[PDB]
């Protein structure tokens, strides 16, 4: 019963003798009766059903649960001692099961030894619908600043820079790094004096774009660019320029990546953001070749559409918040 | 507190306490701390330490100062110089509470700490009844009775029910289900959606929610407004947060498409 | 598979003995003695300077049924299969092989004796865990009762039965050296004397019989009317002084000197005496009962008055409310039969406390004692 | 201090102290000026003139 | 009603103890006081742990898969941790006090080096018991206390360093050519001694700051186990030598910067040393290059570590609270905080609930971002205490109060102390309130008796109230 | 008289190793190099230095009559050293602990503590130094030594 | 036992003799293997022997006796034993561009610069080393620098003047290092 509103929200039934003595999680979302048929149950208020019961030698007398939730505390009809029983969804993941009502335990378990519509659970799919407008949950700090990138890393540098030796050599050893913007490093006892034309020349990112193009599916060279951080995506946009060896073609599948994204309305953000950094890498560059501006037609379609249907919905409720608060 | 209706104390102890003021009486007391590498934790020092002379702490003290770095001073009770430096005593500075509501902040010696309000700690279901179940909820989500679904989960208290129930509605029904909830279980829609647009994929679907659920009762909430500031504040800064970064970006693209899209002209 | 799904049982609070007697056993590197009690599916150990726990063991499927300890390892017992624990913690060596229930173990050396209820005997190598000999015994003619194995005697051991005839076994050349007709009443105890030739022999009508086994003479006998002789034990810091067990719960304290009774300790324990042990070289007894409580025994007062220096307590009568007690929850209240309150902690048993007896009028209680 | 986001974007410096402005905030040629204004510009030269006579006379007597 | 739960710690980076690189290197494990709290650089988040001990962490080790950690308290109590479900699994109690706990390479057992002895321990199983840990061996060697641990790669011997002046090798398993050797060489405490990518070739580093090569004529496969005796051969019936190279010295002739913190990373044969005067160095080591050099802070620096990768190194200073990660290869900060102990003594929040306004005894203003744990911004132009902080209600602006005689007002959106006030009479500040419209600041004084109103957009001191006797306690305006 | 007439700089690091020679009253100091500096209060410099072990010392002792001299160090050697001129080790034997601390009684019995564990080796000592081949007498501590001296008669 | 012999032209040979002591001390006591000149065949000889211990060692000893011929520095090419995992890339210049005579010239003075600034400020920024013999151009580093090079030596090539080549390659090569 609810003490405030005096009225009965819960029955349990399914003891096979007298209740000895009961108790309750701190939480307060379980209830653990004892009875004289040598069963422990352990009731779910909020789904109301049984989730847990096990059987035991002796009679358990009284039931009590620690304040912090970690143990649980019995005592029998005839013996001397207090037993402890771990609750073990503190130290590992436990998937709540509802019990059938009318449920005999079998299986006894020694005091001392250390050896569904009913349920409570959802998953959120990736897309409610097509139409509606989703943004991925990839931590804040790999997109928000590709805008400020150049002012931020010169302020992370020492004010007084390192004492280097003169005395030091040339070559020190190198670490490659976190995600292989390169492909392939070498084609166990083969040659390290080689020609050109031998070792890699495109970077992977690269090489995803120009199969991109034939098949109109971007997905694998999606994916690419969202492990790389924002050091690395500044990176393979300014290797995309024709100067750093990207074709003017290449360029055109990753405008239509773009497009692309924005056609599922998925990954909202990183769009926005990708397309932003590509803007300023190559602004100069881009109003003389006639094949990138019709995509830039499209995409600059795309996003007037997009953001004034959001930009409305955001500002009339800012609006009507502002208006309570007076 | 933000609603007024508990407050919090503090001083040269462990222990926060909350007292209910209109009932004179003390809710709860929290322990900021349980390390024994501080002075004046416990009220009984351990019998086990004292000698026939005592318990000898300056012998311990002079092992803590070994540290270095300075030299003690006589009679300095805080700092580097202090005498009692390796094991400062407890002490709670200050308390603070948020003007949102969903947390609090305290600066102790051991440092800030932050309490936020969390569901697993307390089950607090609103008007309970036989009826009201998942099963039952599933079951008016199956006929498509998203109103009485809803209401229903909104009686209990656990926001994955009123989550699965607010995600199965199709858009076009939402008026629909705004139109029918009564007063009292907006602030409870309002609450859900502003806890829900921090760690919701689908920002914008939350949106035309708070949308609707704002232009229709807007005129009404005006009036109890005064009682409201901790929640509004609250959905405020959440819906400020997605917003302003997308300022931030979307313009940047426009605009400078069409200065591109101005240059392809004048040629 | 598991019973439970959200529970796991732990450990027990607050028991300190049961039926199966104690053990005293001396350490190498360290030197003091031990004394390791049974507690359900476990056993504690304890140094009997201050009775501090020392270590905790860790728990087997079954009750131990029999105990044993030879220095180096500990040996439990708990249905037909028995188990050897190193550093008083953990099991190294698992013995397999008995169809019965085992009552007595005895170490020998690197080698180790079992008796099962049906009547087998089987010497185990410890390490190995191979069998080295098996032994059988008409259960109708020999049920052995008590096993003892003499000082000074090579592979030498002495089997009593509770028909009441005695058997010298030879180990190593698998031959019966003597039988001893001995007495119609029945073997319950026996200890070595602290004599190289003598033995104690205790039997189920009271009488403790000290005799020699080598040319077969009784020195001496001595009478108890309160049941069958539980367990035995010699003074030997220089007083000629036996003790002998009744499972009404009374030691009888006889002089081996003058053949008669020094004094009676009436209600040493409640229940019945499990197992008493002089320390060596000490006027110390250490005694334990079914009442839950391990005690210390001191004989230094005028006339030879025992008195309690030491125990270890915990509730001797079945409990009947249990609550936590504190938000911190280190500790539970809990209430017995035995009208007593008492807290128990859940870290360390060093911070367990009792609140006494239920007294009106505690300034009598002062004067008279509870 | 070292982050890898950046919180607040700004210029650091408030936009009038990149570029001075004038009270009225425009600028006037000679040229255009009417007859008022060289009346204005006049009173409130001559009328710079006069407190800093004052201020410096009154610095004098205190040294 | 009132159900509310820890989140984290706040104000604190670094107290005492060894800093620890996750497995994937990507996230930094840290003591701090009571509790430890995971820097997740990748993600910018930190996340204090649940579980808290009764006093300060001093050891933590971590499980080679990345699923399982030790934390060791000063007095002997040892929790072991699943760091996947952040939860405690078990709990232990040493006898005495441990120096360190390291993990085995392949992640089968684990040595805690404690008075001095050293006992080898096999890994937690699945099986649970009441014990959690099961001993192995002991070993015996030093003189005077053990401080530090390595394994070898292919986990058949390890080394213990020593405060007497001598480096033990102990064998995993009883091998027969080598049971246990013994290095000398050094006049001073060891501090750190570090194995080869494949060889038994050792370092040893000394408190004065001595470096000491030390080499082995037998391959690490060259080891052999010893022919079976005792009573195991009843059932079947049925040495290495060691010489120095090379010793090199950290510091010139007549310096005495003592050596405190050191780290290898084998691949790279990289060494980085910190020093008690602030500085630390790298080093190729085989052919002792140094590379470069910084100082980072005046105090001593107490423990070092490095990442699997070898990019970043982790420093950490006790003296004030420091925790620093340093990438060499792009000589720049990736994350640099500090806090002191037990300056911090007030607290505001911003009116949206976003950030967090922080005043110490030290004189430092700074403000946290409750989301990251992060403070992005401090200022500095206190000099003494700051007694009181605070927000305005509509802007972005925090006003304090300090032992100065100051009040100063500082702007988020320009990062500048715009707004100065003081008082006429040299006085000392201890509270600060400011109105609801923001045009009125007010402060009260220790001695004085007498609250101070000021102007906020003249900057002139309105008013003097007076009428109280004794100090203010404190000072409020109705919202 | 209260007044101090020397003070001395050892410019060795930590001293924490010190004896005197009765018969010739100067002072023993012990190093980690290994080396005993012989001091007297007129000399700003040693009297002498003598290398004794490969590694750290950390216990010196001689008779009383000034002529044997018994050092241990971290290397677990145990040596004995003739100081009448020659300073040549006389004795050596390998220790399986640590001798921490040394003794000498009128007699001229050395006992060496090792942690919880002292022994005492006995010569004729006529003319002859104490016999490392077997201890006298041993005994087992209840906790490590820390400190050793002989009452004198 | 199995060899490989390297040719050396003749203006290479006097170097050869004046640094024949350091390039002969390496292999012989690290690599364990027997070197002979054979003054007749103007090649290098370099063989396994019984004290060879490792197989690898064969394949570093050619890079490193090959690289000095190319006119590396001698210590820049006994790099290539200590660390596996720097490469050299061999290219002509004209693969890029078909250019005759005089505009082949020119080519060759954009990428070496009035003084060698140029070729020198690439060696910097770029972080490797770089030789111009003729029409065929060598360059030593590690793979990441080794395209970084390439395409701005290409770039110079095919007619991009150098400022433009210095501001991207500056640009792009900040952004190698940081690792994420």
């Amino acid at each position: 019963l609810d003490i405030e509103t005096r009225k009965i929200v819960r029955e349990f039934s399914g003891h096979q003798g007298q209740i000895n003595d009961m108790a309750f999680s701190p939480d307060g979302r379980w209830l653990i009766s004892a009875a004289m048929d040598c069963s422990i149950r352990t009731w779910d208020l909020p789904s109301g059903c049984l989730i847990d019961c096990f059987l035991l030698d002796s009679a358990p007398l009284n039931v009590s649960m620690s304040p912090t939730g970690d143990f649980l505390a019995t005592s029998h009809v005839d013996h001397l001692g207090i037993y402890l029983w771990s609750n073990i969804s503190l130290y590992s993941v436990v998937s709540l099961r509802p019990l059938p009502a009318d449920y005999v335990p079998s299986i006894v378990m020694l005091p001392g030894t250390c050896q569904s519509d009913e349920l409570i659970e959802y998953d959120s799919p990736e897309q409610l619908n097509e139409q509606l407008v989703t943004l991925s949950l990839l931590p804040e700090s790999r997109w928000k600043n590709l805008l400020n990138l150049d002012v931020i890393k010169k302020k992370n540098k020492p004010k007084e820079p390192p004492k280097v030796p003169k005395s030091a050599p040339f070559f020190i050893p190198t670490i490659p790094g976190l995600v292989p913007r390169y492909a392939a490093p070498e084609q166990p006892q083969q040659s390290k004096v080689v020609n050109l034309g031998v070792l890699a020349q495109k970077s992977d990112f690269c090489l995803k774009l120009e199969e991109g193009l034939v098949n109109n599916k971007y997905d694998t060279a999606l994916n690419l660019l969202k492990e790389s951080g924002p050091s690395g995506i500044e990176t393979e946009l300014r290797s995309l320029s024709p100067d750093c060896g990207g074709s003017i073609e290449v360029m055109q599948s990753f405008l239509k990546m773009i497009g692309m994204m924005l056609d599922r309305k998925r990954d909202f953000e990183l769009a926005q953001a990708y397309l932003a950094l590509f803007l300023k890498l190559h602004l100069k560059m881009l109003p003389s070749e006639p094949v990138l501006l019709e995509e830039i037609t499209n995409l600059s379609s795309q996003v007037e559409e997009n953001w004034t249907h959001l930009q409305s919905l955001f500002n009339q409720s800012m609006c009507i918040l502002n208006y309570l608060k007076s | 507190s933000a609603d007024g209706h508990s407050i919090l104390a503090g001083g040269m102890s462990k222990f926060v306490c909350i007292y209910h003021v209109r009932e004179q009486i003390l809710m709860k007391r929290f322990e900021i701390s349980c390390n024994l590498s501080l002075d004046a934790m416990e009220e009984f020092l351990n019998r086990r330490k004292m000698t026939e002379f005592g318990n000898l702490a300056l012998i311990d003290q002079d092992a803590g100062q070994e540290d270095g770095v300075a030299i003690p001073l006589p009679g300095v009770r805080k700092g580097d110089m202090s005498s009692r430096h390796f094991k400062p005593e407890i002490r709670v500075t200050s308390l603070r509470f948020s003007p949102t509501g969903r947390c609090w902040a305290a600066t102790t010696t051991e440092g800030l700490l932050i309490y936020s309000l969390d569901t697993r700690v307390l089950f607090d279901p609103f008007e309970l009844d036989t009826s009201v179940t998942p099963g039952r909820v599933r079951e008016a989500l199956r006929q498509q009775d998203f109103t009485r679904a809803i209401l229903m989960a909104l009686r209990l208290n656990e926001s994955k029910l009123v989550q699965e129930a607010l995600e199965a509605v199709p858009r076009g029904e939402i008026e629909v289900v705004t139109s029918s909830l009564p007063e009292l279980y907006v602030e409870k829609v309002l609450e859900f959606l502003a806890s829900s647009f921090e760690v919701s994929r689908h920002l914008e679907f939350y949106l035309l929610w708070t949308h609707k659920l704002l232009m229709l009762h807007g005129q009404k909430l005006k009036s109890r407004a005064g009682t409201l500031l901790p929640v509004i504040q609250f959905l405020q800064k959440s819906i400020q947060r997605h917003l302003d970064d997308l300022s931030k970006l979307c313009s940047w693209n426009h605009y400078n498409m069409q200065y591109a899209l101005a240059v392809s002209k004048q040629r | 598979r598991t019973a439970s799904a959200l529970f796991a049982g732990f450990r027990a609070l607050g028991l300190f003995s049961n039926d199966i007697p104690h053990v005293v056993r001396f350490s190498a590197l360290k030197r003091r003695f031990y004394v390791t009690t049974c507690v359900g599916k476990s056993f504690h150990t304890y140094d009997v300077q201050k009775l501090s726990l020392v270590a905790v063991s860790n728990s087997v499927p079954q009750d131990i049924c029999c105990m044993a300890a030879d220095g180096r390892l500990v040996f439990a017992a708990y249905g037909n299969v028995f188990s050897a624990f190193a550093r008083n913690k953990e099991i190294v060596h698992t013995f397999k092989g008995h169809k019965a229930e085992i009552h007595f173990l005895q170490p020998f050396g690197d080698h180790i004796i079992s008796v099962d209820t049906d009547g087998i005997l089987i010497i185990w190598h410890i390490y190995s865990e191979e069998e080295y000999l098996q032994l059988t015994f008409d259960k109708s003619v020999f049920k052995i009762s008590a096993i003892l194995h003499p000082s000074t005697y090579l592979n030498k051991i002495l089997l009593g039965s509770e028909q009441g005839s005695l058997q010298l076994w030879n180990v190593k050349s698998n031959k019966l050296l003597y039988t001893f007709p001995g007495w119609k009443v029945g073997v319950t105890a026996l200890q070595q004397a602290p004599a190289v030739d003598v033995v104690a022999i205790g039997l189920m009508s009271g009488q403790v019989i000290i005799h020699n086994i080598k040319f077969n003479e009784t020195l001496m006998k001595f009478r108890q009317d309160w049941g069958p002789i539980t367990s035995i034990s010699f003074r030997t810091d220089g007083h000629p002084v036996m003790a002998a067990g009744s499972p009404c719960g009374h030691i009888g304290l006889w002089d081996l000197e003058d053949k008669k009774l020094i004094n009676q300790m009436r209600n040493a324990h409640s229940t019945a005496i499990a197992g008493l042990t002089f320390l060596h070289r000490e006027p110390l007894l250490v005694t334990n009962g079914a009442d839950n409580a391990l005690r210390i025994w001191i004989f230094d007062g005028p006339t030879g008055e025992g008195r309690l220096l030491r125990f270890r307590m915990g509730h001797s009568a079945p409990l009947t409310n249990i609550r936590y007690y504190g938000q911190n929850g280190q500790q539970i209240l809990s209430a017995s039969q035995d009208g007593t309150l008492q807290s128990f902690s859940t870290v360390h048993e060093k911070f367990n406390k009792s609140l006494g007896h239920g007294l009106i009028n505690k300034k009598r209680v002062k004067r008279k004692g509870l | 201090e070292v982050a890898p986001v950046s919180v607040s974007d700004a210029a650091l410096l408030a936009p009038e102290e990149i570029k001075e402005k004038n009270k009225a905030g425009d600028i006037k040629t000679a040229a255009e000026k009417t007859a008022t204004d060289k009346k204005r510009e006049r009173r409130k030269k001559k009328y710079q003139k006069r407190m800093k006579i004052k201020e410096k006379e009154k610095r004098r007597k205190l040294l | 009603k009132f159900a509310y739960r820890f989140s984290n710690l706040l104000g604190t980076v670094y107290r005492r103890g060894n800093l620890n690189f996750t497995c994937d290197g990507n996230s930094v494990i840290s003591p701090v006081g009571n509790r430890v709290t995971v820097f997740d650089l990748k993600n910018n988040k930190s996340d204090t742990l649940p579980l808290a001990t009764r006093y300060n962490v001093k050891c933590v080790g971590l499980s080679p898969d990345g699923r399982l950690a030790i934390i060791v308290d000063e007095g002997g109590d040892a929790l072991l941790v699943s760091l996947v479900c952040r939860s405690v699994l078990h709990h232990f109690h040493f006898k005495g006090s441990v120096h360190s706990v390291s993990f085995s390479p392949d992640g089968r057992k684990f040595v805690v080096t404690k008075g001095n002895i050293a006992q080898m321990y096999h890994a937690p199983g699945k099986k649970r018991e009441f014990n959690a840990f099961v001993l192995d061996k002991t070993y015996f060697g030093p003189y005077d206390e053990t401080t530090c641990i390595d394994w070898t790669d292919d986990s058949r011997c390890f080394v213990v360093g020593s405060k007497d002046m001598s480096t033990w090798v102990f064998g995993a398993e009883r091998w027969d050519n080598l049971i246990y050797y013994a290095l000398g060489g050094h006049k001073d405490a060891i501090v750190a001694c570090f194995f080869e990518s494949n060889s038994l070739d050792l370092y040893s580093l000394s408190q004065d700051g001595v470096l000491c090569m030390w080499q082995c004529d037998t391959p690490p496969e060259g080891l052999r186990l010893k022919p079976p005796a005792g009573w195991k051969a009843d059932l079947l019936q049925r040495k290495v030598k060691y010489s120095r190279l090379a010793k090199y010295f950290f510091n010139k002739e007549g310096d005495f910067n003592n050596l405190t913190a050191a780290a290898f990373h084998k691949k790279s044969h990289l060494l980085v040393t910190g020093f008690a005067s602030g500085i630390f160095h790298l080093h190729e080591l085989p052919e002792f290059n140094l590379i470069h050099s910084l100082s980072i802070s005046d105090q001593s620096i107490a423990s070092v570590a490095i990442n699997s990768s070898g990019d970043w190194i982790a420093f950490g200073c006790s003296g004030l609270g420091q925790l620093l990660v340093w990438e060499w290869q792009s000589e720049s900060y990736v994350l640099k905080q500090q806090g002191h102990f037990n300056s911090m003594v007030a607290l505001a929040y911003s009116p949206d609930g976003q950030y967090i306004v922080t005043g110490g005894d030290d004189g430092k203003v700074k403000v946290w971002n409750t989301l990251s744990g992060f403070c992005f911004v401090t200022f500095t132009e206190h000099s003494s205490g700051v007694t009181g902080v605070t927000f305005t209600a509509t802007g972005y602006v925090v006003v304090t109060s300090s032992m100065d005689g100051t009040v100063r007002a500082f702007d988020l959106h320009r990062y500048r102390n715009f707004r100065t006030f003081t008082s006429p009479r040299p006085t000392q500040f201890s509270c600060v309130a400011v109105d609801a419209s923001g045009e009125i600041v007010s402060a009260g004084a220790q001695d004085s008796f007498e609250i101070f109103v000021w102007s906020m957009q003249t900057g002139r001191l309105l008013d003097v109230l007076s009428g109280h006797e004794g100090p203010i306690s404190g000072l409020c305006f109705n919202p | 008289v209260g007044k101090i007439v020397a003070a001395l700089n050892a410019r060795a690091g930590r001293l924490d190793v010190m004896s005197q020679n009765p018969y010739n009253a100067v002072i023993h100091l012990g190093h980690s190099n290994g080396t005993v500096s012989l001091w007297s209060p007129a000399m700003k410099e040693p009297l002498a230095k003598i290398l004794c072990h490969r590694g750290g010392v950390r216990a010196v002792a001689v008779d009383s009559t000034g002529t044997y001299m018994a050092t241990s160090g971290l290397d677990h050697q145990l040596k004995i050293f003739d100081l009448r001129g020659t300073y040549q080790p006389l004795s050596t034997r390998t220790l399986p602990h640590g001798a921490g601390h040394l003794a000498f009684s009128q007699r001229g019995l050395l006992v060496a503590g090792m942690g919880d564990v002292v022994n005492i080796w006995a010569g004729q000592g006529k003319a002859s130094p104490p016999s490392l081949e077997q201890p006298y007498l041993t005994h087992r501590l209840s906790g490590p030594v820390h400190g050793l001296q002989f009452c004198p008669f | 036992e199995e060899t490989r012999k390297i040719p050396v032209p003749a203006n290479r040979y006097t170097p050869l003799k004046e640094n024949w002591m350091k390039i002969f001390t390496p292999i012989v006591e690290h690599l364990g293997l027997q070197i002979r000149f054979n003054l007749k065949s103007r090649n290098v000889e370099i063989r396994t022997c019984k004290e060879t211990k490792d197989v690898s060692a064969l394949t570093k000893a050619a890079d490193f006796v090959k690289a000095f011929i190319l006119g590396f520095q001698v210590e820049d090419a006994l790099a290539l034993i200590r660390l596996d995992d720097l490469f050299l890339e061999s290219f002509e210049i004209t693969d890029v561009k078909p250019l005759k005579g005089d505009h082949l010239s020119r080519a060759i003075g954009r990428i070496a610069g009035k003084g060698g600034k140029t070729k020198f400020t690439i060696e910097n920024v770029t972080r490797t080393r770089i030789v111009l013999a003729d029409v065929k151009v060598h360059i030593l580093g590690s793979f990441q620098n080794i395209k970084m090079a390439r395409t701005a030596i290409c770039n110079l090539i095919l007619g991009n003047p150098p400022s433009k080549v210095y501001g991207n390659i500056r640009a792009v090569a900040s952004r190698s290092a940081d690792r994420f």
